């Protein structure tokens, strides 16, 4: 299994999600 | 090999544009850190009248001129060298000259404070006709490039009936056809509107139509910036890393998606514009999320290939492959670091695309935070790395150990400055600091931003040093006396491909068809809205407010 | 080895591509949600509403900033904002808390931003066009309007105020 490639797409997924759910929170807080 | 000389001319002119464009960035970083260094800059560069003139130059020279010259260098030369065929030289030199000429023409009013619009030059803000004219000529240079590469591909296909297009040439064909569709928005906006208006021929321009036409090009132009770096990242970097590209088909699929999805999306720059129906904003929003796919895809293909290389080179465990990679080679380091910063870059872009979430970040410092990660860091760093393999190939000039070490410093400093700046800009942007603002001249206006403002000051000083080291570096390699013809004669370090199911590759090679589809999508996504707007034009007078 | 590296990398890639798709789709669902709620009020009206930027200060609802706030429903107010080089009229804009407010903003000169600090209101303002956006202020007090679209040298100091009364 390409374990490194998986870690990279882990970090990328986490990053997307912290960014997206983060901004979604801010959206509703300002709504 | 007269294509080497023309390629060289594109790369060097690009790099000159990037250097001059970049002079203004530390000043702008300092400004987003509440520090006014403009008086110093106007001592050194007395023709500069305002922060905004600086900002136009920076935008135009870095994001338009450099990126284009790079694209034109890379996506002509590489396919030519993979096919082992000579580009039409009279055409190649023609494109360089259009590029140089349109650059000199747009430069004159820019340097003389007659076009302090931005790089978006939004009507009714009205610049000097020479700005529009020269920018036009500069960008049409690319239609010649498209021709050049279409020719090469047909000459090849003819000589090799029944074969699939080789990888790099496949990349370049789909890339240039994408860019041709994409560019029609701006050529439309320019020809029907900006030019006549700047010439005095019509009184006003409809700002909404101007913006809609603009952003037709304004999105896919950033994929036009990226894809040259991707071609490198895909077909070259796996060799430099010590491995191979893990899949030719996955690399074609990514590029094919860019062809299909790069252009029908521009309303994502217009989530805050009046007069555009929300249902269309949602359609574009979805289409924008889809265009994130070839990069999600790229993330995995490229990550697996670097891991592969690292495993070949002896690394083991979950991080050993990282450690095992050639971190002493700036040509490997520069794109890889760019890729790392592309993770938060693309996360921010996915935020910008969600229709409603854009109201949080739109026109704030968030957006420069997103894009410096994408273009000022990944594309630029990848171009910077090509110094260390592309240049020797083009010139026979050797890279000394000293120069290799300096290159490592530039590439890490440049990367680090861009990460630090990215934190300062995202965060300031979340605090509501506007982009495109001489905010240091209102020092008491953004008190809640004091913390990310420290990051911008730092970033500005780190990127000043990175840039000064780049200039000394770039000129060391260009100005050195020696020429060893074994560097000039050596092959481009094209990767080998681990192998490919042919079904998929054949389908993807029906380029005429995919091109037609891409063209239909643009009609479906832009037709209805442009027909309504063109039916209801409200042209308005122009203004100089500088 | 390459034989084994090849199909294994591709097999996991297929998984990754499916997951990432699912995540994209989830965001689409979550966006569509926002679209069904009061928070979507801030999306501009899609409809073209054309005006003449050259006479907008002389006649029509932007001509008299002190009557710009018009009650248009039992709990609704329409506000005619002018965003111009380099300010906003009226100043301040004064509105009751808890009322739905329909901002109808235009420009007599060049494009301006209309960014209401602390809210989702963030709309480009185009000369010749009226931008229409909707918001309810839940909290009383003072909200700064920011211009976030470069409009010339007066840009960095173009600010406005909205006061929301208890
Ligand atoms: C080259 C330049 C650009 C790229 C590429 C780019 C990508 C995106 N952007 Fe963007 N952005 C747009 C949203 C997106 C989306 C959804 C993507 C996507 O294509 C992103 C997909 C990318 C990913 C999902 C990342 C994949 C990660 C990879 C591939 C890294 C893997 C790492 C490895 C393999 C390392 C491993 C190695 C080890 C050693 C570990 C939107 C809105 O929807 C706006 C308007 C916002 C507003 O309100 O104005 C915005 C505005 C801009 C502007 C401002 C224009 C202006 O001046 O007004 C610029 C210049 C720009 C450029 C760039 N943009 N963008
Ligand atoms: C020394 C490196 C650099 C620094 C310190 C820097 C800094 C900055 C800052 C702080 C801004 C925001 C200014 C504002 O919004 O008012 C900005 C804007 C911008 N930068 Fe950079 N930059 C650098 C290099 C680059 C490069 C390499 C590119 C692209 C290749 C680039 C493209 C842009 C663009 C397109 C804008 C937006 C201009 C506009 O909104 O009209 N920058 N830069
Ligand atoms: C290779 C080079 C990489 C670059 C690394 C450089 C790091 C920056 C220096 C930090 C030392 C701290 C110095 C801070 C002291 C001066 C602060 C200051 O007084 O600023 C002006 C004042 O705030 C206006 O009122
Ligand atoms: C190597 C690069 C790989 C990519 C990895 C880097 C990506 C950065 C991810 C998250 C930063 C978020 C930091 C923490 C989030 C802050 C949330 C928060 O504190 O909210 C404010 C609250 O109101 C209290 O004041
Ligand atoms: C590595 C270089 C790249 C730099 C990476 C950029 C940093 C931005 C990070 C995260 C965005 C997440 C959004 C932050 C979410 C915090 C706010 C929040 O949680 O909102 C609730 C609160 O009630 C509201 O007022
Ligand atoms: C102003 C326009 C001048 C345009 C000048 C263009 C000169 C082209 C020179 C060139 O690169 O072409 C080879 C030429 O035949 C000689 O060596
Ligand atoms: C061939 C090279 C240049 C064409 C020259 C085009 C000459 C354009 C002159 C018209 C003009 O300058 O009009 C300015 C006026 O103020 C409107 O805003
Ligand atoms: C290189 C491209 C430069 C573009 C210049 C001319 C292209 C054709 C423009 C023809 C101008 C028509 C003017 C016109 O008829 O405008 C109507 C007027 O506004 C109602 O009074
Ligand atoms: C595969 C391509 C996908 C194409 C299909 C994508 C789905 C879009 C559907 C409906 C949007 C409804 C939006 C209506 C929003 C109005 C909000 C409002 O009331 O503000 C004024
Ligand atoms: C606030 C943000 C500013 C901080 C910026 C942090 C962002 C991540 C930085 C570096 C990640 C690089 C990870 C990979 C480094 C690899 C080098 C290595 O592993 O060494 C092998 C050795 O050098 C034999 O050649
Ligand atoms: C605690 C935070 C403090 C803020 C950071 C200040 C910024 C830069 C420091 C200088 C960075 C120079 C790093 C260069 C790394 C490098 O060149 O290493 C090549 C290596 O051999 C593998 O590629
Ligand atoms: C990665 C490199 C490290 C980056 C930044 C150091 C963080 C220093 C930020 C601390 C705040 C400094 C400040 O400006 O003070 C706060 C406020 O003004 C109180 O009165
Ligand atoms: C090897 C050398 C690496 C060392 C580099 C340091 C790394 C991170 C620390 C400090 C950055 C400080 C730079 C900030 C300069 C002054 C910031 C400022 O202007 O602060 C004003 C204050 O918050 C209101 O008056
Ligand atoms: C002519 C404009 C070219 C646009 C279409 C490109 C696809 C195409 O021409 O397909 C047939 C090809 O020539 C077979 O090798
Ligand atoms: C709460 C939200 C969840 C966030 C948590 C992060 C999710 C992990 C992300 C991506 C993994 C994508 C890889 C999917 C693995 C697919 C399995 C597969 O393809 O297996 C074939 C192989 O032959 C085996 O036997
Ligand atoms: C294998 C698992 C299959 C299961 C797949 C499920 C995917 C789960 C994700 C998101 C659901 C979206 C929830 C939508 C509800 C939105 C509510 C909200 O966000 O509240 C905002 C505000 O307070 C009110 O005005
Ligand atoms: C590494 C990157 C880290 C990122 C760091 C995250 C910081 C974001 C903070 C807040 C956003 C939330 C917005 C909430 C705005 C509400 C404030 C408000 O309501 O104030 C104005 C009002 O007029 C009073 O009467
Ligand atoms: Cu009005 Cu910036
Ligand atoms: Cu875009």
């Amino acid at each position: 299994k390409p374990k490194g490639a998986l870690a990279v797409i882990l970090v990328l997924t986490l990053t997307i999600l912290v960014f997206w759910l983060g901004v979604y929170a801010v959206f509703f807080a300002r709504g | 090999y007269p294509e080497k000389k023309a390629t060289l001319y594109f790369l060097v002119l690009g790099f000159l544009a990037l250097i001059v464009g970049s002079l203004f960035g530390p000043f702008q970083a300092l400004n987003y850190g509440n520090v006014d260094a403009y008086p110093l800059l106007k001592r050194l560069l007395p023709f500069v009248q305002s922060y905004y003139q600086g900002l136009t130059l920076h935008g135009v020279l870095n994001a338009i001129v450099f990126t284009q010259l790079f694209a034109q260098a890379i996506m002509v030369y590489l396919p030519a060298r993979e096919l082992n065929m000579r580009p039409n030289m009279g055409l190649m030199w023609l494109s360089w000259w259009m590029a140089f000429i349109g650059l000199v023409v747009a430069a004159l009013p820019l340097l003389a404070n007659e076009a302090t619009v931005l790089y978006t030059f939004y009507p009714p803000l009205k610049g000097h006709w020479a700005f529009y004219l020269g920018a036009s000529v500069f960008v049409l240079s690319t239609w010649v490039s498209i021709y050049i590469v279409l020719d090469l591909w047909r000459r090849w296909k003819a000589a090799n009936p029944g074969k699939v297009t080789p990888l790099v040439t496949y990349m370049a064909v789909v890339f240039w056809l994408m860019w041709f569709l994409a560019s029609l928005g701006l050529v439309l906006e320019f020809v029907l509107f900006l030019l006549p208006w700047s010439f005095g021929l019509v009184e006003g321009v409809d700002p909404l139509v101007a913006r809609t036409l603009f952003w037709w090009t304004g999105h896919p132009i950033v994929y036009f910036w990226l894809l040259p770096a991707y071609a490198i990242i895909y077909t070259i970097l796996p060799k430099q890393a010590g491995g191979k590209l893990v899949s030719d088909p996955m690399a074609r699929l990514a590029f094919l998606l860019f062809l299909l999805l790069s252009t029908p999306v521009g309303f994502h720059h217009q989530f805050a514009d009046p007069g555009i129906d929300p249902t269309w904003k949602m359609i574009h929003s979805v289409l924008t999320l889809f265009v994130a796919v070839p990069s999600l895809m790229t993330a995995f293909t490229v990550a697996a290939s670097l891991e592969f290389a690292g495993r070949l080179r002896g690394g083991r465990g979950l991080f050993g492959w990282i450690r095992a990679l050639p971190w002493d080679n700036p040509a490997f380091v520069a794109p890889v670091l760019g890729l790392l910063g592309f993770i938060p870059g693309g996360a921010g872009g996915i935020v910008n695309a969600s229709f409603t979430l854009d109201y949080v970040v739109h026109n704030t410092a968030w957006v420069p935070g997103h894009f410096h990660l994408q273009v000022a860091s990944l594309v630029t760093l990848t171009a910077m790395g090509s110094l260390y393999w592309l240049l020797p190939n083009l010139t026979g000039k050797p890279i000394s150990d000293a120069q290799r070490r300096l290159g490592l410093a530039v590439v890490w400093l440049w990367f680090l400055g861009m990460m630090i700046m990215a934190v300062g800009l995202h965060w300031a942007g979340l605090l509501n600091v506007p982009r495109r603002a001489y905010i240091a001249q209102v020092p008491d206006a953004y008190p809640h931003a004091a913390v990310p403002m420290v990051f911008n000051v730092l970033a500005g000083i780190v990127l000043l040093v990175a840039l000064l080291l780049f200039i000394y570096g770039l000129f060391s390699v260009l100005l050195s006396r020696e020429r060893k013809p074994e560097l000039a004669e050596a092959p481009l370090p094209f990767a080998e491909v681990i192998s490919e199911d042919r079904r998929l590759v054949l389908a993807m090679d029906r380029i005429g068809f995919w091109f037609a589809v891409a063209a239909i999508l643009v009609v479906l996504a832009y037709g209805p809205t442009l027909v309504q707007l063109f039916g209801h034009l409200n042209p308005v007078p122009g203004w100089r407010l500088w | 080895d390459e034989h084994k590296a090849h199909k294994a990398i591709l097999a996991y890639e297929k998984g990754w591509l499916a997951f990432s798709l699912a995540m994209l789709f989830v965001f689409i669902a979550l966006i569509a949600y926002t679209l069904a709620t009061h928070t979507a009020g801030v999306i501009p009206a899609g409809k073209l509403e054309r005006v003449d930027p050259t006479t907008v200060r002389q006649e029509g609802p932007w001509a008299d900033p002190a009557q710009a706030v018009v009650q248009t429903g039992p709990n609704q107010y329409t506000v005619y904002v002018l965003a111009f080089a380099f300010g906003y009229q009226p100043n301040p804009i004064e509105v009751p808390q808890g009322a739905e407010i329909v901002f109808k903003i235009t420009s007599p000169d060049v494009i301006h931003g209309f960014h209401v600090e602390g809210t989702n209101i963030n709309v480009e303002v185009l000369p010749g066009e009226v931008s229409t956006v909707r918001y309810t202020f839940k909290r009383p007090g003072e909200y700064r309007i920011i211009c976030n679209q470069y409009c010339g040298l007066g840009h960095q100091n173009m600010f406005g105020t909205i006061v929301v009364k208890e």
